């Protein structure tokens, strides 16, 4: 409920990194 | 742009259009509640260093004579000599004292609710704000995995829209969402200070009401 | 496809789904539930509240109150007051009949903002934890993709997107489970706050007729 | 691999974020169970013993209604309070303090059991606060252990760095099934320990009253013979 | 480059300098107030009266707290002269301090809101920032046709320094606000330390005056 | 890798953040141990003297048994400042007034109290306020320091990006460890406290009952 914000902001970075490479 | 913003898709748009209206909602009570706000409170604050020469409630009731019959003071005093009507002919004076006190705070504390109606929604905008836009970001993330879903050419051109619509949907949320909690915080500020000073000016009036009934009490007993 | 994005993901992130859609589900029903309830009780009380401020004693107060009917809390409180009178007669001490009442008075108050609050509580819980499910929902899924692309070698062409689409999917409807949860359960407790004003007032008011007569009584019969 | 090899062949502290946060969920359920059992028997016990006082209407009555109630009975240990500070103030001509000193002996012990009540609370609270997040912390160090091989030999090829990620992913998880009942049960205790608070709040009210009537009703009875 | 990114940032860095500035001036003010009631309140020990303690704070200086809330009691006796009765005064007269005390905390506290919600709104504010320039690279990255991120890797990392001055700015302010509060607690205290004497005193001498006229 | 490898092995900035979020540890914990003790022994010599105290049928009864306590025992200070309020009101008629200025002292003493067990709350508060946006700082330099490797290396490869991320991540962990007991053990202090000042509380209300019982009982026993 607070965190949340840093939480999936940080997993949206896991995820979006992720999709930068390659192809 | 009024094209671009409005590009491929249903939800991430009305999200937009829902916290654009949230911040609209902040900025209209901003302006009209501020307009208010200072408008009571100078008027408040005259009044009292007006009733601070009153070495009487007689002397008060003069002071206040003029002040108008929507002012708060002349609220608070009327209650006061109400109650002093009401109890007419009572022995018990340490009664009276009493019941004025429980009707003023009273009249204040009610004054305090009346002024954070409304607070509510800022409140609530600001709490709500950032995951809405949380939520408007990872509908869009997760429309740009359909995307690469659908055409199978996995990057880069593919991903871009929707995570464009998901950076545009966290910046409408904290647009909507900052200037919400500021504003709800001064708001918290000025509400208590001004039910400070509200609960000021009753003080005085019943510090007078208390002091002139022992004066008269005490003043027909040895003379 | 919906059905296809759904037929993508998993039993356990299904669960995560219906849990959710079944959370809001309940959340909409205490809403129309105790909304409909809470407004009609408030009209009711504005109206009693609008009608005793009139009474300049406590007999006009009883009888200005007299239905009103039945189920009303302003008929409780005077009736409280009344039986409070009642146990203390032949007291000569009117400090203790005045202080009795209003430990009464105010407990009762307090006893009708608890069965207010009777079933908030599931409000406030839903609406705390619904996005950590959401999330368990995306941790899991995402979990099972990772592992997809751990048995099958090289790289990942398409195969799970769409189980990534579902787990983010997972935390988007945690989202919309989690938001009216919370919004619902603070505008109740607004609301809450200002009932309890409200009755605290018309309380207030019961008191203070009840010490001004018991006063005026015995000073009347404290000279002839 | 499957769920249990993935615990079996994760890192170690990993291992130990998980395996900590199912001794979270252990420690939640217990409590859960035990307090359930408590909280229910003294909840409606002191449910009758409300109703049966609430007929007391003369405080000799209320200690004949409570003349067995049992000897960790609560209403009986508050009637037997105001009735201790009527017996050691025999002699007192002063009313307005016998009173005064009954009430706050009452209002002292409702609070104290009180917060007997909520001991242990602070468990549940703190343990749904904290396991999301040192799960997140366990998920954390688990991808950051794998980035670190993935720049060593250094590697490419995604499939090979997998399983650690879903190793990872799993402490997240296990987070979530530990906190999760956590904060649930919370709640209710929360709000089921207010309502016994009020409803021993109530019995106590009960007493002051009923002792406040009758030094009146004795007093003034005597004054005018 | 751009244009939101740096008025962002160069708002992060005024609001930086709005927290040094609040963190030197309430400085001075904290530690020159609380020396001086530290010092009135060691003089007022010697008081065994009301009159002695008006008298020890004769000269504590116009604008003393000290002379203010023993100036009330002394009014409120003035004002009463006459009276009866003696618990009339009394209350009259806690509910004078009461209010005096309060109204001096709500003054110290008067600047602590700025710094709470500069620390608070800071990262988001940067983040905003960020999160304007990284969508501003993207939407780049969506016109003509690419791939490579390489080429749009500076205009993000750009991005990420508003955060970072974002963090920055927050920092000092949180950590000065905690300090604030726990010097404003500790002065709430002294002041009303220093009520409750002239409370005492007074209570104390209309109890023993009145219960000598009695006999 | 392993830990010391980590430090020596990473950027400036994260070896500052790692060595000041590694020390906000170290005070965090220290905190807990010294203050840990203490509380224990406080708690465990204030409930042995309230046992002593609760056979007082008297006040003086209980500064006999309070007689030898401790130099700094709390109970001692609390039975002596209510002897001090008795010499100061010496010769009196108004007891209900020595009663008021007796409370009014006691219940203050335990609010003091109450704030210096406090006095260490402040740093374990503010470690915990600031450890994750000083962690935040620290992994936002790790993913600007990955695309600063995307930057130069021209490249957009696993292994290019890899530093910068793991460095990023391990400034979340360590901020994570840094962040959490301190909000913890502060949640944990206030509540205990809480329960400490209580505790306090409740052998002040003993003393407070002791002297208003004794001044009924001497003020109603001559007269006749
Ligand atoms: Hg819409
Ligand atoms: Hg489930
Ligand atoms: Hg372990
Ligand atoms: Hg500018
Ligand atoms: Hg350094």
């Amino acid at each position: 409920p607070f965190i949340d914000v840093m939480l999936v902001l940080l997993i949206i970075f896991m995820v979006a990194a992720p999709l930068a490479t390659v192809d | 742009v009024w094209g671009m913003y409005q590009h491929a898709d249903i939800v991430v748009k009305c999200v937009m259009i829902g916290l654009i209206l949230a911040s609209v909602v902040t900025w209209a009570i901003f302006f009209s509640k501020s307009v208010e706000f200072f408008n009571q409170k100078r008027r408040l604050k005259r009044e009292q260093q007006l009733l601070a020469e009153a070495r009487s409630l007689n002397q008060a009731n003069d002071i206040a004579a003029d002040f108008g019959s929507k002012s708060l003071s002349l609220h608070l005093l009327n209650e006061a000599q109400n109650e002093l009507e009401l109890s007419e002919g009572s022995d018990d004076n340490e009664g009276i004292k009493e019941r004025t006190s429980f009707r003023l705070e009273r009249r204040v504390a009610a004054v305090g609710r009346q002024m954070g109606r409304g607070n509510g929604y800022l409140a609530t905008i600001g709490a709500i704000s950032p995951f809405v836009g949380l939520f408007g970001t990872v509908w869009g993330i997760m429309n740009s995995f359909i995307g690469i879903a659908q055409t199978q050419t996995t990057n880069l051109a593919v991903v871009a829209p929707g995570i464009a619509e998901a950076l545009l949907a966290t910046a409408i949320g904290l647009v909507a969402a900052i200037p919400a909690v500021v504003i709800y915080n001064v708001f918290a500020r000025q509400i208590g200070g001004f039910k400070a000073m509200l609960g000021d000016v009753a003080a005085q009036v019943l510090l007078l009401q208390s002091r002139d009934l022992d004066l008269e009490a005490s003043a027909a007993a040895h003379p």
